[PDB]
C-alpha cells in the first residue's frame, strides 16, 4: 500500500518466462499469448450413452 | 465540531465536485463543520481504490 507503489524489475522478467513456457500435462498442450490466456489447446467433445 | 470525512473523486469528475463544494457551502452550520480530504484517482483501478 505505500505510495507511490513501486514494482521490482524482475518481475516482467519473471512474466515473461512464465509466458513463454510451452509444455506438456493433463490439459493437453500447454502454452501461452501474450495477455495469459491459454493457446493450442484441445477441448474434447463428449456424449453420454447408453454404454 | 471538526467532522473528518473522506471522499473520492474519479480524475475528469469536475461539476461533481463543484456541487461537491457547492453543497459543503449552502449546508455548512455553526454547529459542527464537515472537513473533507479529497484525493484524485482512477476509479476503475481497484489498486488505487484500496491505497
Ligand atoms: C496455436 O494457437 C494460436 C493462437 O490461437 C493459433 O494462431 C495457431 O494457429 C495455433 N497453432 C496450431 C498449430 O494450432
Amino acid at each position: 500500500l505505500a505510495n507511490p507503489a513501486v514494482p521490482w524489475g524482475q518481475g516482467v522478467e519473471i512474466e515473461r518466462a512464465l509466458k513463454q513456457v510451452q509444455v506438456e500435462g493433463l490439459s493437453g498442450n500447454i502454452k501461452f499469448d501474450q495477455n495469459g490466456k491459454r493457446i493450442n489447446y484441445t477441448i474434447n467433445i463428449m456424449e453420454l450413452k447408453t454404454n | 465540531n471538526s467532522i473528518q470525512i473522506g471522499g473520492l473523486f474519479p480524475r475528469g469528475a469536475d461539476q461533481e465536485y463543484s456541487a461537491f463544494r457547492v453543497g459543503m457551502v449552502q449546508f455548512s452550520t455553526s454547529e459542527f463543520r464537515l472537513t473533507p480530504h479529497i484525493d484524485n484517482l482512477e476509479v476503475a483501478n481497484s489498486f488505487a481504490v484500496t491505497n
